[PDB]
């Protein structure tokens, strides 16, 4: 799995290959590769690791489970429209916004954007 | 059904003046809503008579999630007319400090606590920095009317300017408008006509000038409002007059943000700073 | 009837749960109103099971290996991890097929990586590569390999994608790495989705160049029929008698060649919408292949589906469909005439995994039974919108029902027949209530088509009207 | 050869003057110091550069399109022998108020301004609410020693408590420690021993007590530090002693969180708030 990290804080987007389905989440692959995404909790409630996820290969989209904690934190930041919630509940499709500490790496190429700010502007 | 918000620097009597305004609004047959976004949950202390109202997010986290949260567990009506809700805030350094407002207001519309019995809904938002949840009521157009609490201190004027910039930025999104300026008084000279002049250059009106009085501290020890403590107190009549001008205020304008140098010029011409 | 009695029943059932469990479970029980089109305002589906409530849902590995990938015969499926997972899923499902075991077919055999402590501590990539090599040496005839990951594979962080690519390049063989860890998802639905995604991202893309196949304006691909007891064969012969040509069967008696040839098919007939709607949608979006849902449970549903199926082709197919209907009419007429009077008026509740509760109401209603309660373990909201119309008014609807719950509703309702899985057959059989295994047809079948309808009616008369049900109570009690 | 320092506390405390007069006393020492104003007001360099206001980093970014094209010399201005940069805040209501902080320090680290050519580095950061960017130095270990400018006001107590909670939160993955508190007088009789009490309960010490002096405005009118104005005045001596003990602070302790109930009692003990009782709640 290829990941492309992009941010205004980083002069250049970083490309790096990741192992899909590791118990360590995208938070781990961010830490091992010298990319800093603000992290402020170990229980997945702060929401400071909110990021934009884009799957460049639209055909290769992998189903996943949107857990209730991630759902509620996305509601707490507000980055969860009703239609995205319904789509994730029915078709098991990922939403555009994710949390770096709760998103699992899937076998595809992904682009992750962040502003360096905690979730919620 | 009008929605209002107190914006301003902390410690300028936002919670106290707001709560006394609520006490004044309760008696003339009006049912009103109060929620405070201040991270310290002291915005509903005087009405509810509780030592500290259990805020939304604390008992949402203890109950696992906000879905397992009941409206009755947070919607406490210390007085018959008015109900009281506290948004709360996270631990310092844990995420954005304004998402508590997000969750509180979202849950409030989800359970429909705004139904068929509301005359005024009034929020107490920290106006030191408008960002995230603090800037939110400007953004989704939830609060139609905004009132700014200020004093003669320069940081109060700068905070009011930041509020003006924020509302100007989001004027086209909705009917968010500045209904006027209310200024509490510290024991310093040449104050009321100052804030009047700030309103004059802001394009807005000055609502009322509330002074510093002794009865407020006694009410603080009592944990009941001045109007509930001493209805004959001149400060109680002052709060009643303030409330009746809020109800009878008609003009809602788009403010004009003011630069640093002109603010400084007013400050030196009044001599508040050298 | 007695809708008020139903909601008072569910209130009196939900009291024992604590506040969290009670509040969560109250969203998963409802009284059916056929006028409702969006079930989201009446029933909530696809949620995590409450801990410690004796749930019936499986794992994603069950939904992928034991449901989708397993029926395929010419490929070898490797349970990557400990020993129990494959062992409990070995030949426990009656996905019938034709072939020779251990030589050219490997459905009813168990391939596992045999993980031990060192495998967990150090990793299983090299062991997986050696296992792939040993599979190639011991089994030359097989057309391909799939590697189903289990919970430890995902938890310890092995790269099965890389080893799959490397070994497939080295041996010129199709290796499909699928990540179906049991903790992934809340039920078998995510297993279905993961298996579908793996099928899409490996097999479908394996050949796009080939055109050597001769197509016909009458190519139809069966989707989501697993030949449980021979269901897919009956559906296939019914289709071929109508004049069409069945190219692919997914996945009962399914072959990898059929899977690869499927995109060259004029029309897709999806049987199980839940398990295989994702691939149907992907096919429609990419190859422009139209797909639609058909039901082959009971004579009425079979006739309706056959007519709707013939409606998508020229008049010759419609004439052949009418000929088939006329030919097969007397058989099911005689079956109905024989069995309906013994079967008239009985009330039945159902609880099966997905789309089976809604598919078989027609067969029950044809024989004079009525369904008073139904539900699903893992169906989503769309299946509920589809099934609300097919059920009568003031009937029971449940999602992820628990053992205590289901026991209380059956005790209060007191039906005459209950169709559900093995895990409830013997808890309900000791209460003196007839029970039918709705998953494996109780080692019988098939139930599709008129031939399967005859089996269905025979088995239901056999189970319901048995003398053993009259002797549960001692004469001196 | 770098000691990294942060100045924290509520807004309107008077910390920005404290930082600038403190930096000027380090200039008399001859220490090469850095001042980074991480405050949206963008005024923490007025009394050093004799200017109206330093042009912050984001104004350079907006006039130049991107931050990368920015040169070091326009951002950093050398006055009084000390170099100055200012971060500021974005337009109020969009994004994070502390965003520029993240824009500033990172860019500093990119341009080598943080390389060890200075004795001391200070960040004047608004500490009214602990938020991303405002808490970024505590999190990314960019400020080794933290000092709180706290007055005798309830708000100052609350802000100091929140900052100490932040430091103790990040007190396991970095060397961010709290040196002590600095008291700026608000003409309160019992404020000095009050902040003494919270220093003791917090597990730390007082750095100094700053008295309310009228010469501060007289220095501000020319936009200069009090040290340059009247080096012979007593306020200059107070700031010099504060600088000497700032250099000599060796107590960098992990603070102890204090409950709000105890904060209420501490204000009642120093007589600032009257004696509350439960049987006098209804009237
Ligand atoms: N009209 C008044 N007369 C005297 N004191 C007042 C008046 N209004 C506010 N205050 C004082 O201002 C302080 C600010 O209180 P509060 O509103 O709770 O905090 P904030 O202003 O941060 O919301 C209170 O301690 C109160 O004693
Ligand atoms: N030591 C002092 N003595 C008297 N007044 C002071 C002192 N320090 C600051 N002030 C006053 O406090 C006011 C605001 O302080 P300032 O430094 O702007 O607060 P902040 O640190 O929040 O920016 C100034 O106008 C100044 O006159
Ligand atoms: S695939 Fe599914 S549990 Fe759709 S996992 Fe399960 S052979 Fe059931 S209700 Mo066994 S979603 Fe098929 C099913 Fe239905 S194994 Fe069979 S009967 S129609
Ligand atoms: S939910 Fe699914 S079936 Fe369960 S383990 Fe997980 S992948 Fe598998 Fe097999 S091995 Fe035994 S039974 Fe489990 S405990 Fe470890
Ligand atoms: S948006 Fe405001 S409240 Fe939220 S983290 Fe940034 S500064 Fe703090
Ligand atoms: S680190 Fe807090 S939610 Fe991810
Ligand atoms: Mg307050
Ligand atoms: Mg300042």
């Amino acid at each position: 799995a290829t990941i492309y990290f992009s941010s205004p804080l980083m002069p250049h987007n970083k490309k790096v290959q990741a192992v899909a389905g590791k118990r360590s989440t995208l938070l781990g692959v961010a830490q091992e590769n010298g990319v800093k995404i603000p992290f402020e909790c170990q229980d997945g409630n702060c929401g400071s690791c909110l990021v934009k996820i884009t799957h460049l290969d639209g055909e290769r989209i992998k189903g996943m489970l949107l857990t209730d904690k991630e759902r509620n934190v996305l509601k707490s930041v507000g980055k969860l429209p009703k239609s995205e919630e319904e789509r994730a509940a029915v078709r098991d499709l990922p939403p555009t916004y994710r949390l770096a500490c709760q998103t699992i790496v899937t076998d595809e190429d992904l682009l992750v954007e962040f502003t360096g700010e905690p979730g919620g502007a | 059904m009008r929605q209002c918000a107190i914006y301003g620097k902390g410690g300028i009597g936002k919670s106290t003046t707001t709560q006394n305004l609520v006490a004044a609004l309760a008696e003339m047959g009006k049912k009103v809503m109060i929620v405070g976004c201040d991270p310290k949950a002291d915005s509903t202390r005087l009405i509810l008579h509780s030592k500290a109202q259990n805020t939304i997010m604390e008992m949402a986290a203890e109950a696992g999630t906000v879905e397992d949260l009941e409206l009755e567990d947070v919607l406490k009506a210390g007085y018959g007319g008015v109900k009281c809700v506290e948004s709360g805030g996270p631990e310092p350094g844990v995420g954005c400090a304004g998402r508590g407002v997000i969750t509180a207001i979202n849950f409030l519309e989800e359970e429909g606590a705004y139904e068929d019995d509301l005359d005024f809904v009034f929020y107490d938002v920290l106006g030191d920095v408008v960002c995230g949840g603090f800037a939110m009521p400007i953004r989704e157009n939830k609060a139609q009317e905004i009132y700014i609490v200020c004093s003669g201190e320069m940081m109060a004027m700068y905070a009011a300017n930041n509020i003006s910039k924020g509302i100007v930025k989001y004027a086209n999104s909705g009917s968010v408008r500045l209904g006027g300026l209310i200024c509490n008084s510290r024991n310093t000279d040449r104050e009321d006509e100052l804030i009047i002049a700030l309103a004059n250059k802001l394009g807005t009106q000055m609502i009322h000038f509330v002074p510093r009085d002794n009865v407020v501290q006694r009410a603080e020890i009592r944990r009941m409002t001045v109007i509930e403590y001493d209805p004959k107190a001149k400060q109680a009549d002052e709060y009643r007059a303030l409330a009746r001008k809020v109800v009878d205020n008609k003009l809602l304008v788009i403010p004009n943000p003011i630069t640093m140098d002109e603010l400084e010029e007013l400050l030196m011409e009044f001599g508040i700073m050298e | 009837m007695s809708r008020e009695e139903v909601e008072s029943l569910i209130q009196e059932v939900l009291e024992v749960y604590p506040e969290k469990a009670r509040k969560d479970r109250n969203k998963h029980l409802a009284v059916n109103d056929p006028a409702v089109t969006q079930s989201k305002k009446c029933i909530i589906s696809n949620k995590k099971s409450q801990p410690g409530l004796m749930t019936i849902r499986g794992c994603a590995y069950a939904g992928s290996k034991g449901v989708v990938w397993g029926p395929i015969k010419d490929m070898i499926h490797i349970s990557h991890g400990p020993v129990g997972c494959g062992q409990y899923s070995r030949a426990g499902r009656r996905n019938y097929y034709i072939g020779t075991t251990g030589v050219n077919a490997f459905v009813t055999m168990n391939f596992t990586s045999d993980f031990q402590e060192k495998d967990i501590v150090f990793g299983g990539d090299k062991k997986l590569a050696k296992l792939i090599d040993e599979v190639e040496t011991l089994f030359p005839l097989n057309k391909g390999i799939s590697v189903q990951s289990e919970c430890p594979i995902g938890l310890i962080g092995d790269d099965i994608e890389s080893v799959s690519k490397v070994k497939g390049a080295e041996l010129s063989k199709t290796i499909v790495p699928v990540r179906c860890e049991g903790f992934r998802g809340v039920s078998q639905s995510l297993g279905h989705h993961i298996a579908n995604d793996a099928v899409r991202d490996w097999v479908l893309g394996k050949r796009d160049e080939d055109t050597t196949f001769a197509s016909t304006p009458y190519d139809v691909a069966i989707i989501g029929d697993y030949n449980i007891g021979g269901d897919a064969w009956s559906s296939r012969i019914l289709l071929e008698e109508m004049g069409l040509r069945c190219v692919a069967q997914w996945s009962g008696d399914g072959s990898i060649s059929e899977i690869e040839l499927t995109p060259k098919v004029k029309l897709n007939l999806v049987h199980c919408y839940r398990s295989m709607n994702y691939i149907s949608r992907h096919m429609e979006e990419k190859y422009g292949i139209p797909w639609m849902e058909y039901n082959f449970f009971g004579p009425t549903k079979t006739i309706e589906s056959l007519r709707a199926i013939a409606a998508k082709f020229d008049e010759s197919i419609q004439k052949k469909c009418e000929e088939v209907i006329a030919k097969y009419k007397p058989e099911w007429e005689a079956v109905v005439a024989k069995y309906r009077p013994r079967l008239e008026g009985k009330r039945v509740m159902l609880y099966i995994g997905g789309l089976r509760p809604r598919h078989v109401i027609g067969a029950y209603e044809d024989l004079g039974m009525e369904v008073v309660g139904t539900g699903y373990e893992f169906a989503h909201n769309d299946d509920y919108d589809r099934t609300m119309k097919e059920m009568g008014d003031s009937t029971l609807l449940y999602d992820d029902v628990t053992g205590y719950e289901f026991e209380e509703f059956v005790k209060r309702i007191k039906p005459d027949l209950i169709g559900s899985g093995i895990k409830e057959k013997f808890i309900f059989q000791k209460m003196g209530i007839p029970f039918r295994e709705m998953h494996s047809w109780d080692y019988s079948g098939p139930y599709h088509g008129f031939d399967g309808f005859a089996i269905f009616a025979r088995d239901m008369d056999m189970t319901l009207n048995n003398p053993c049900w009259k002797k549960l109570q001692a004469p001196w009690e």
